[PDB]
């Protein structure tokens, strides 16, 4: 649990940075955090987010899932999961056509979360706006820190405030790309996530908030790089990926050179350098949004990540 | 033709950069150290990684061939972008082992006017060889191209 | 022009000036010195170099992989220049250093055309850098 506690402070630093900028303080761009109190090298205790439910439990529950309740005629969650695992040991083209076929018979229904919980139009608009701002802020910060393993069970949504909470932050600094099944998406922006943002989708509040968050990240590059440098040289911070962790994450029935490479990769992200070229805040945000919503990248991903969800 | 050539070269360059990137070496090094129940998962990873490698190599070859073809067409379609012959030669010299690239240079590159190759004549002559003669070989195409250029502009 | 691609910095006496901008060179430019025609022309030249970065990088790539191009320094050449009474990694590092020059990156930061030109002028005319140089270069001249 020490790794989770370390990630919580970075979220606090990201929260503190966002508060002191007038552009993001007006939009109330913040990151949901929970206290983690490690007790030993093997056991620990952490805060339980009361009033929060996993997004996977709300959407693709077998008994009373959102997809089953609203779209009985569509493919079930079990059916979609079974199909993806079958095409796992197949060609990339076969994977892509399977993913499109599943997505054709699996329409997002996540937009109904705010409708059934906030009948008042004024309250419903506030919660939807807060949800869109929360996703945009978390996605940019998660990309900056290279957060990975953002599957359905690792994301919590507050029932009262409709704000996403990210848990299980063990994978970070783009260690997810080192997995046997690489993470080709900087963050989770699946159809359910976009559908809950309204009819406008990623366009509008989500895109502007992502740009505003990126500007704060770029303006505080010297601060952000220094904080990560302190973390990466912590002897007790086991952020590097090992075969035991890699196999555990995806299961089915010199330290100095790595840290310097991660720091360089973080530095080029904060300056907008992606593929050796300088990209503006708007251009970088557009690239990140496009990569996350690209169906081809989602097809290559692990079925347990539930890209179709 | 130039716009398609530039984009195709950019995609090929991105794939080539990824292959030589330190991230690719770190990912490969993890599998090598992992391989040294347990045996079932190891032999799977040595099969998916080569499956990903063959797909990446095929994509690189397709992008490289398309870029070379479009660069030749752009050179034959005008004179404003004659400076891009350096990129066409750079792709050809660095990928002399590809039969498709050598065939396209023989079939279509011979129609390109010789005077466009004069500025980089020093590098073309320095790559002449004999060990790999053949009908589709790079050396024979290079020798025929160099001789044809010397035909038009001996001085 | 045998010495190029910053191979002079590898010499026993490193070349700390990008080019020769000594007092005699500046004095011949007029009373305005580096300010004016020299600075504007340097900015205009840098803009052309930046706008043709993909062209310039492509050309140098062809040159650096020439088997007969012995552009790398060797101890025999280094002692000959300053006398008193893996190739692939070396090729790649020069290309990366050339690429960051074309994009304005000097010390890891993005600099505009005007800012980059000012840095080059300041480095060349810096008396401290000229002192370290080999006197055979005649920095005072
Ligand atoms: N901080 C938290 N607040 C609320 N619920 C939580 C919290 N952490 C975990 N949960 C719940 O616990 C479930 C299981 O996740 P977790 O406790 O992390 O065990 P886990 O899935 O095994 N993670 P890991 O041990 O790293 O493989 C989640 O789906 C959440 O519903
Ligand atoms: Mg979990």
């Amino acid at each position: 649990l020490r790794q989770d506690a370390v990630m919580q402070q970075v979220f606090q630093m990201c929260n503190t940075l966002l508060q002191r900028n007038t552009e993001t303080r007006k939009r109330k761009l913040t990151i949901c955090t929970y206290k983690v109190v490690p007790l030993s090298q093997r056991s620990g205790v952490l805060e339980w987010c009361t009033g929060t439910v996993p997004i996977g439990e709300f959407l693709v529950n077998n008994e009373d899932g959102a997809h089953k309740r609203y779209r009985p005629n569509d493919f079930s969650a079990f059916q979609c999961q079974k199909k993806m695992m079958e095409v796992q040991k197949k060609s990339f083209e076969e994977k892509y056509e399977v993913f499109m076929d599943v997505c054709q018979n699996f329409q997002p229904v996540f937009r109904y979360f705010c409708m059934e919980k906030f009948l008042d139009p004024a309250i419903w608009f506030e919660k939807r706006l807060a949800y869109t701002r929360s996703v945009a802020t978390s996605s940019i910060v998660g990309y900056i820190l290279g957060l990975g393993d953002r599957h359905v069970q690792n994301i919590l949504i507050n029932e009262q405030s409709a704000e996403l909470v990210h848990i299980d932050l063990g994978v970070a600094f783009e260690q997810g790309k080192i997995l046997p099944t690489p993470e080709t998406v900087p963050f989770r922006l699946t159809r359910d996530i976009v559908d809950g943002m309204g009819i406008t989708g990623v366009e509008g509040v989500f895109r502007r908030c992502c740009e505003k968050t990126m500007e704060v990240m770029r303006n505080s590059q010297e601060t952000l790089l220094t904080i990560v440098e302190v973390l990466l040289y912590d002897p007790l911070f086991d952020w590097t990926m090992n075969p035991l962790k890699a196999l555990y994450l995806a299961q089915r029935p010199s330290f100095n050179k790595v840290a310097e490479r991660v720091l360089m990769r973080l530095q080029e992200k904060l300056k907008g350098v992606e593929e050796g070229t300088v990209l503006s805040v708007g251009g970088q945000v557009n690239l990140l949004i496009q990569q996350a919503i690209d169906p081809k990248n989602l097809s290559r991903l692990f079925p347990g990540w539930k890209a179709w969800v | 033709f130039l716009s398609l050539a530039r984009f195709s070269d950019t995609q090929y360059q991105r794939i080539e950069n990824y292959m030589k990137s330190s991230e690719f070496e770190n990912k490969q090094a993890l599998l090598k150290r992992a391989k040294e129940r347990y045996t079932v998962k190891v032999q799977r990873e040595l099969e998916l990684d080569e499956l990903a490698l063959r797909a990446l190599k095929e994509d690189r070859k397709r992008f490289l061939c398309k870029a070379v073809e479009n660069y030749i067409n752009c050179l034959l379609s005008g004179e404003e972008h004659d400076m891009w012959v350096f990129r066409l030669c750079s792709l050809w010299l660095e990928n002399s082992g590809v039969s498709e690239v050598n065939g396209m240079m023989k079939r279509d590159g011979m129609k390109i006017p010789t005077y466009k190759f004069l500025p980089l004549m020093y590098q073309l002559a320095a790559r002449m060889g004999t060990k790999m003669m053949g009908g589709l070989g790079f050396h024979e195409v290079l020798n025929n191209l160099i001789s044809r250029i010397s035909m038009d502009h001996p001085h």
